[PDB]
């Protein structure tokens, strides 16, 4: 501008705001999708459940004894059973609109819980502080997915986009989000790239917390 | 308790953007009042150019409207003036003031000279005018400083950095071809000098010349 | 361009006298958007009176301002040396702000002759290869004065630069420098250099001088 | 040197200072370009504006009702209108050099603002703390651009530099700045690389704050 | 040097500098004076100047 104002820095600075804007939208609506407290709050807290049941079951087949594994558990963890019964009793009190009593049991629970424990609150916490990780793991791997999915849409068509399988689109999303960027799977569609910047912006920032947390868990098994 | 300070090139070649940077202190340009640029022509005419206020909304003067562009940098507390393609006529003394209620400007900056010309900026030589060899006119003593051959205007001249201002007369720079010449006299008391030392401190921004020349009597 | 017109153009009051200035606009201006500034020689304007009659800061009460419509007036109950300057009115009506042509104001002083002082070239300069002979004519009144250079008794016009200070605030007098500039050669070829300051104060001029052969 | 001083560590240590120096300059002038408080302070705070208007407009077309979206807004957010009027009134007071009154209104605003709010200052803050992100997003994506642009200049010419399109040069800049480095787009010009080190040095360090911030926003929608 | 060639004036850039940054020159002289005091094993005085520097 120190020269009767520059022409170049006119028709371009507004052409870029037209490109970022796209991403900002794609990005913005991704933080909404995974933000839907009804859509995402169930999809995640569910994906989580299927993580355990489908896990525990495996740690159960590696024992030959299917139910054998089940008893060994209800056994090594005694509280797991009197707790279940409380849950059932609280729930039958609830189902009957008998909340006054529910008020009670819930409290008569805390006591019963404190008592039978002192190194117990640790096992419950270390367990809670455990499902929380499993929660995060979802939320993240979930946002990753979108990117993957989104890249699928605008890439599946074009000739030899490398992004054929829906899985192939996940590989790209994951490799990208981790910043590893192998490269065996790049978009190839000028538009698929516009999106790639958002999947990158998101997937990395998101994957970061994960690794960040997964990296705190490690500095504990090494100490 | 406040002050703005014009700063920038003191010379610009015909049809090139004239630029200035007024940095105000003791007040925020984003709190209130309008901050405008006022230029004073050689004939000593005053022409308001335009402003930019606390909210950052610019009001220019119709005549300059297609060349002028007042902007600011809230961060450093300073706004600037830009004039596209200046001409010999745009040569004047630009300065920033602060517009207050009903637009009365209460705080004017030092005033910044700006010459538009193809002439090359040249550095000045300054000499010590130490009195004759026996000019006892009385109990008074006069000495001087001759600063000649510089471009463009202005040059700054003080005596003993300023701790000396009574009995000083600094004559307006006179323009010869494309070079200025300027002198300054200063009268002290026969006993005041040469006992205590007196020095001429001149400085010519454009040529980046700064020299403090001591006035010693000679033979 | 609601042009403002000031009068008179010049004004030569005397210490103690009263005096008024005028500022008239093409269109009308709101009394509260009229301002006056006092520009002292070689300085930027100072707000002197805002909104027609309100005296700005340090302004002494010897001053005052009044008027309205398309005619305003700045008045000094009594002038004093420190008053030498130029006053500009400012208005704000239309889009463009506007100033008057200003009104110079020089005080009248008691005719007093100059105090001439002459300086030979400086050993520094001569070495650089040049020789200017400076002759100062300080604190004198009135402004109109004339110097005449005489090298070896002969008048010289060739290469003489004159400069005048505007009217002095303290004593309301003027000063002036004239520099005769010869080459180092022409200089060391003549012997006596003298400047004659002729002036209203006297019939014969004051005159300082020196011969190149110093002690 | 412990052997009558080594020759190799002479003519090379000064040959490297001649290479870094380049980068240091390229780098240095990039921190100046995006630092220009006049050039960058408007290009960014502008790119930002075009981000919203061009965003809001889209969130408006996804409703079929163009102006319908506009009213729904002036409605769900009541303050947005009495505020605008204050802005207009403050501004007409300003335009008239009536700053004394402007002093007033601005204050009579703060009051009027505190009152109608308590969970409001949150919506204003969460909004301000929001445009700030949009600001950063620019500043960064802006420095990225340069690199991209710069790589364009010294790469566009050479035969099959991969960096053909000006967009292609952005892809490289972005992929690089994120440290993903797919590789489908590398310089190829020995000089283009000298610059690549600076775009990397800059683009990464810059992109980092972005992701760093974009990563804080996430640990909030997952908590 | 490069920020100096981008100005056409090589030494022009140099003066503009010694000028915009006044202290850069009286400092250099102190450095030279401290050093000549040092070179002469006159560390007592060097002690001084170094302190008369902090003040200044």
């Amino acid at each position: 501008i120190g020269d009767v104002m520059e022409h170049p820095l006119v028709e371009l600075g507004v052409s870029y705001a037209a490109l970022l804007s796209v991403i900002v939208v794609v990005v913005e609506c991704t933080m909404q999708l995974s933000g839907e407290y009804l859509v995402r709050l169930y999809l995640v807290d569910l994906i989580l459940v299927i993580i355990l049941w489908a896990d525990y079951a495996y740690r159960a087949y590696k024992s030959g004894d299917p139910a054998g594994y089940v008893k060994k558990t209800l056994y090594e963890i005694p509280a797991l059973v009197p707790a279940g019964l409380l849950a059932l009793i609280e729930g039958h009190l609830a189902g009957l609109g008998l909340f006054r009593l529910v008020r009670l049991l819930r409290f008569l629970r805390i006591l019963l819980i404190i008592s039978r424990g002192s190194k117990f609150l640790s096992a419950i916490a270390d367990a809670a502080d455990k499902i929380r990780f499993y929660h995060l793991f979802g939320a993240v791997m979930l946002t990753v997915l979108y990117g993957a999915f989104a890249i699928y849409i605008v890439e599946y068509p074009d000739p030899n986009s490398s992004i054929k399988s829906v899985f192939d689109a996940l590989w790209w999303a994951v490799v990208t989000a981790t910043t590893v960027g192998y490269g065996d799977v790049v978009p190839a569609t000028p538009i698929g790239k516009v999106i790639g910047i958002a999947v990158m912006l998101t997937g990395i920032s998101a994957l970061t917390l994960l690794i960040g947390t997964v990296s705190n868990m490690f500095q504990k098994i090494l100490v | 308790d406040v002050q703005l300070q014009e700063s920038g090139p003191g010379l610009v070649k015909p049809s090139q953007s004239l630029s200035l940077t007024c940095t105000v202190t003791g007040y925020s340009i984003t709190s209130l009042y309008a901050w405008n640029w006022i230029r004073q022509f050689p004939g000593n005419k005053l022409e308001w150019m335009g402003y930019i206020n606390y909210s950052g909304y610019t009001s220019y003067n119709p005549s300059l409207k297609s060349r002028i562009s007042i902007t600011r940098d809230t961060s450093k507390n300073q706004f600037f003036l830009q004039l596209h393609s200046v001409t010999t006529e745009d040569t004047a003394t630009y300065s920033c003031t602060r517009g207050v209620d009903y637009f009365a400007m209460d705080y004017w900056g030092q005033g910044a000279s700006v010459t538009v010309s193809s002439a090359k900026t040249t550095a000045p030589s300054v000499y010590p005018l130490a009195p004759v060899c026996g000019d006892t006119t009385g109990s008074s003593v006069t000495l001087g400083c001759l600063v000649k051959g510089y471009f463009p205007e202005p040059v700054t001249l003080t005596w003993n950095s300023g701790s000396l201002s009574s009995g000083v007369h600094t004559f307006p720079a006179l323009l010869q071809s494309d070079l200025y010449t300027l002198s300054s006299s200063v009268t002290v008391t026969s006993n005041t000098w040469p006992s205590q030392s007196i020095t001429c401190n001149v400085a010519h921004p454009a040529s980046s010349t700064k020299v403090d020349k001591k006035i010693v009597p000679r033979d | 361009e609601n042009v403002l017109t000031q009068s008179p153009a010049i004004m030569s009051p005397s210490p103690g006298e009263k005096v008024t200035m005028t500022c008239r606009a093409r269109s009308s201006v709101s009394s509260s958007y009229l301002h006056w500034y006092q520009q002292k020689s070689g300085a930027s304007p100072k707000l002197w009176i805002y909104s027609t009659s309100n005296l700005a800061s340090g302004v002494p009460a010897r001053f005052s301002g009044s008027g309205s419509g398309t005619s305003y007036s700045l008045t000094i109950s009594s002038v004093e040396a420190e008053d030498t300057a130029t006053y500009y009115c400012q208005q704000y009506s239309g889009n463009p702000w506007t100033f008057g042509g200003g009104t110079k104001l020089e005080i009248k002083r008691a005719d007093a002759a100059p105090t001439v002082s002459i300086f030979p070239p400086s050993s520094e300069q001569l070495t650089s290869g040049g020789a200017s002979v400076v002759c100062f004519l300080n604190n004198f009144y009135p402004k109109d004065i004339n110097v005449k250079w005489k090298i070896d008794g002969s008048e010289r016009q060739n290469g003489v630069l004159n400069s005048w200070t505007d009217q002095d605030s303290k004593d309301s007098t003027y000063s002036m420098s004239s520099t005769l500039t010869l080459t180092k050669d022409e200089y060391e070829r003549h012997n006596s250099y003298t400047c004659e300051a002729t002036h209203k104060t006297s019939t014969s001029p004051i005159v300082k001088s020196f011969n190149r052969n110093e002690c």
